[PDB]
RNA sequence: UUUCAAGUCGAUGGAAGUUUGAGGCAAUAACAGGUCUGUGAUGCCCUUAGACGUUCUGGGCCGCACGCGCGCUACACUGACGGAGCCAGCGAGUAUAAGCCUUGGCCGAGAGGUCUGGGAAAUCUUGUGAAACUCCGUCGUGCUGGGGAUAGAGCAUUGUAAUUGUUGCUCUUCAACGAGGAAUUCCUAGUAAGCGCAAGUCAUCAGCUUGCGUUGAUUACGUCCCUGCCCUUUGUACACACCG
């Protein structure tokens, strides 16, 4: 029943930048769980959001990415 | 998928084994023929042919020479069922022991490259009920 | 600074970048086709760079030891094969890939055929590897 | 003629290629350290050979 | 064929005769002013054979575990070859075999 | 190396060699649905066609799709090794081939009658649906 | 000069520590301790350091060679060789009052810093795949 | 605590305080338990030249509507792959053979081939650079990149001989299985569980045993409730002893 979205359109993209900052804790599963996007799409979003400064890296690991809001 | 091509032509079909048709197939020396078949056959001929396979070929050759009205070439019987069928012996009929009886097989051209005893099953099939 | 004073994992990522950017390493034509080991089931995921990274590992691995052969390199990078229903087993890596790397590396430098077997590191091999270690740790 | 057939099959690299020193059996042979003895003949000669049970 | 660094290799199953011959040779290499190296205790080899107890194939799966320990010692002497060989005949023992290599 | 967006270019369902392919699967593993195309084979045709593996099936353009189906139909012309092929040293013409979706079962069948026509032992057991490679059947393969 | 050599052991792993007088060099098989590959266990070898304070290692340099055992078993052998080497150096070249002080903090935190674990693998017995495990029985 | 006895439970010291851990040996008798398919160990019976002796050739012991037992892979994300990191121990090893362990170099995508050299061995294979494992990536809950049966085609090794594929490798084919009812097994510390490696069988073949080491726990440290055995009392018309 999952049918998670793997292609990023524009409606979801700006919705992401409007919703991810208002999260206590973001991770690979959090993006999948609440944004309905796929796991692979979640991983690329986290690696860019850190470069754009919106997201602060709490911990770095291959199997787990622990991130938090930067404000 | 680009498209869907389906032409085909009637090239006067004749049996062919790995690119060599029946006409040329029959007149190949077994040394040249083995160079275009499987790995197991190629290994066997390099390991050295003992006297038993070579003796059977001579008798199979003679059995064909026995009849020249062009009917079946009479049967040579043998136990050596590890014999590899070669184009030279196409059309000959051999009786291959399966442990009890002389199963009779006719060497069809499509049988080439197989073991001679592979066409004489050694066990009667199971039948429950 | 020496090779032993820098972490191995991020040193190879730095030596791999240099060997690719240097471009002098001769890459065999089958690197986009072959699998590293008979125990593997798929080719490497980093098609463009896997050969460079493996050569960096071979060069670094030879630095810390003495006369390692090419047969030993197959055992080192080999892993457990996934036999279907039979238990797992260790299987050696491909011989050609390891032999080509050290041969490709021998005319680009760092190594040479050592006495009493194996492949020693070259007079210049210590000079330029220790260099890479320095350009690894400034950040 | 007959001499070329009698005992003509090769009897090397096989289980029938070797036999027990003692009973000339073919099954349960021990080849370690060149013993070439059946496992039953070994037990009745182990003390004589110099094999003892310690652990 | 005068002075010669000569190695004597001692192997046996039992250690008492091995150490008696080893000590007796070392002792004889003391009163004779001969510089010596040894004895060197080589790592002992445990020859283990594990068979089934049953001559037939019935019962609980019980196994014997036979053993044959082999101990090897080498002693280095600096003496002429005539001198070393006669020391061997002095310390001859039925259990221990001797091989002499130059 | 960053998240990108597109509109109307993605294709949810592809049709290659008369087989329907889901467009949201990664290209290397989407092609494995085509019978005769395994994971190992799909990795090479994408790399020979200069199609980077980080793309979903629907992301591909028509130019790339035709370039892939062209390579699969002519593997030897693109430095694909003979030993890497599906059907090498073919029975009738002796050349190295790689049979695909609507051709594999045809030549697999033709091999079965070719075994059954000569009445080989392997062909007979294939007819019964039993194991032909000597596996024991005393205690295994009892389903239907 | 003032040199003492010691060793620590785990199941099979044995780490030989050489403690010489110097500037404070602390290496693992010729590599700094800051780069041990059991990253999750890097603080196991950091424990003998931060417990007493790094000022104790100003005058001594330590070079260990650890062989045998496994990845984890080697870490416990290394940390024991370091802890025992520091104590053995103080007993021989410093007053024994300081040596008893250092030995107190280590033991009060973890006994394995100074005392080798005596556990070894139990032999396997026939009738089962393990030391105590047995083949499944049927009636 | 205790009959202040035998002991038991806690600490301290200690390498070790469960008989220090683990085994080897192991009583008085006994079983119609299993083996004459280990014996040039055997009594008797059968056969002994058209052999039931021995040998050659080929097949079978693998044969398949089915029930059961010892096991191996798995059913996934505490994971699969792809790279990178890279640590053991127990052992074995040959000559004019009938061919041992085989590094190093050179060919091959692999399996493997070839040329030299070391080792009758703490010397060389070998630090057996093993696998789980760790790091960085791809995958993203999908019978999916889990799983790898079944099968087609091709390439090598051993062997006189591979067909009923010995085994290995390449591509393709990618099935049940989505954690398993009634029942039932093993186990208390470097133990269980994984994870590999060596030796035996072995020309070739280990999903098997015998050991070894790597990672390494949860939970009792109690009871006779189930089950088996031992002891005492008891009944007996049994003593070939309840298979009476
Ligand atoms: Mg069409
Ligand atoms: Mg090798
Ligand atoms: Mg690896
Ligand atoms: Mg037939
Ligand atoms: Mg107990
Ligand atoms: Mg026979
Ligand atoms: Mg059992
Ligand atoms: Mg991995
Ligand atoms: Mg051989
Ligand atoms: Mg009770
Ligand atoms: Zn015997």
């Amino acid at each position: 029943k999952a049918q998670h979205i793997v292609i990023l359109d524009q409606e979801k993209y700006d919705r992401i930048l409007k919703d991810v900052p208002t999260y206590k804790y973001v991770s690979v599963s959090v993006l999948v769980d609440r944004l309905k996007i796929g796991g692979s799409l979640a991983r690329v979003a986290l690696r860019q959001l850190e470069e754009d400064g919106i997201i602060t890296p709490v911990l770095k690991h291959s199997k787990q990415a622990i991130y938090t809001r930067a404000q | 998928m680009v498209d869907a091509t389906a032409p085909k032509k009637r090239t006067f079909k004749q049996f062919s084994f790995k690119g060599v048709d029946l006409k040329d197939l029959v007149e190949m020396p077994t040394e040249e023929f083995t160079k275009l078949c499987g790995a197991r056959v190629r290994r066997r001929f390099s390991r050295g042919l003992d006297s038993k396979p070579m003796g059977l070929i001579k008798k199979l050759r003679a059995a064909r020479a026995a009849t020249e009205p062009n009917e079946r070439p009479a049967v040579v019987k043998t136990h050596l069922r590890n014999m590899i069928v070669v184009p030279e012996m196409i059309g000959s009929v051999v009786g291959v022991y399966n442990g009890k009886v002389f199963n009779t097989v006719e060497i069809k051209p499509e049988m080439v490259g197989h073991y001679l005893g592979e066409f004489s099953i050694t066990y009667t099939p199971v039948r429950h009920g | 600074v020496s090779v032993r004073d820098v972490p191995a994992q991020d040193f190879i990522n730095a030596y791999a970048q240099f060997l690719q950017r240097q471009g002098k390493l001769e890459v065999p034509g089958y690197v986009d086709i072959v699998k590293t080991s008979a125990g593997n089931d798929l080719p490497p995921q980093e098609a463009e760079t896997w050969f460079y990274k493996r050569a960096a590992s071979i060069a670094r691995h030879i630095y810390l030891r003495k006369q390692v052969g090419v047969g030993a390199l197959n055992k080192l990078y080999g892993g457990a094969k996934n036999r279907g229903f039979r238990p797992h087993k260790h299987v050696d890596a491909s011989g050609s890939i390891n032999r080509k790397c050290v041969q490709a590396l021998q005319k680009i430098g760092v190594l040479e055929i050592s006495p009493k077997g194996g492949r020693r590191i070259s007079e210049n091999g210590q000079r330029d590897l220790d260099r890479i270690a320095a350009q690894t740790l400034e950040e | 003629a007959h001499e070329n057939v009698w005992f003509s099959h090769p009897r090397n690299f096989g289980k029938g290629s070797r036999q027990c020193r003692h009973c000339s059996s073919h099954s349960g042979l021990i080849r370690k350290y060149g013993l070439d003895l059946c496992r039953q003949c070994f037990r009745e000669k182990a003390a004589d050979i110099g094999f003892n049970k310690y652990r | 064929q005068q002075i010669h660094k000569i190695r004597i290799t001692l192997t046996s199953t039992k250690v008492k005769q091995l150490e008696n011959v080893s000590a007796n040779i070392i002792r004889n290499a003391a009163q004779y002013n001969i510089v010596k190296k040894g004895p060197v205790r080589m790592p002992t080899k445990v020859l283990k054979i594990t068979t089934r107890k049953t001559p037939n194939g019935e019962g609980s799966k019980t196994w014997d575990a036979y053993e044959m320990r082999i101990h090897k010692r080498v002693i280095d002497l600096q003496a002429p070859a005539s001198t070393v060989k006669r020391i061997t005949q002095i310390t001859i023992e039925p259990g221990v075999d001797v091989e002499v290599t130059i | 190396p960053l998240v990108v967006q597109e509109q109307g270019s993605f294709q949810h369902i592809l049709r290659l060699l008369n087989t329907n392919i889901d467009g949201r699967i990664k290209i290397m593993y989407a092609l494995t649905k085509i019978r005769g195309v395994g994971r190992r084979y799909a990795n090479l045709v994408c790399k020979k066609a200069d199609v980077e593996l980080t793309k979903r099936a629907g992301e591909l353009t028509q130019e790339e799709l035709e370039r892939i189906v062209t390579i699969m139909q002519n593997p030897t012309n693109y430095k694909i090794p003979a030993w890497f092929l599906n059907r090498q040293k073919d029975q009738v013409d002796g050349k190295d081939y790689h049979v695909l979706a609507n051709n594999l079962e045809s030549k697999l069948r033709d091999d079965l009658e070719r075994l059954k026509k000569i009445r080989s032992h392997r062909g007979i057991r294939h007819f019964w649906g039993l194991k032909v490679r000597g596996q024991h059947t005393k205690t295994t393969s009892r389903g239907r | 000069t003032q040199s003492v050599q010691t060793f620590g052991k785990k199941k099979t792993a044995t780490a030989v520590a050489h403690v010489k007088a110097g500037k404070g060099l602390i290496k693992i098989n010729g590599s700094p301790i800051t780069l041990v590959q059991p990253e999750i266990l890097r603080f196991k070898v950091y424990e003998p350091l931060t417990l007493v304070g790094l000022d104790k290692f100003q005058g001594i340099d330590i070079r260990v060679k650890v062989t045998g055992g496994g990845h984890v078993s080697q870490v416990y052998a290394i940390r024991q060789a370091i802890a025992k080497g520091l104590v053995a150096y103080h007993q021989k070249y410093v007053d024994e009052a300081s040596k008893n002080e250092l030995k107190k903090i280590f033991a009060s935190y973890d006994k394995t810093l100074l005392v080798a674990d005596s556990r070894r693998m139990e032999p396997k017995k026939f009738g089962g795949r393990g030391a105590r495990a047995r083949f499944q029985k049927s009636y």
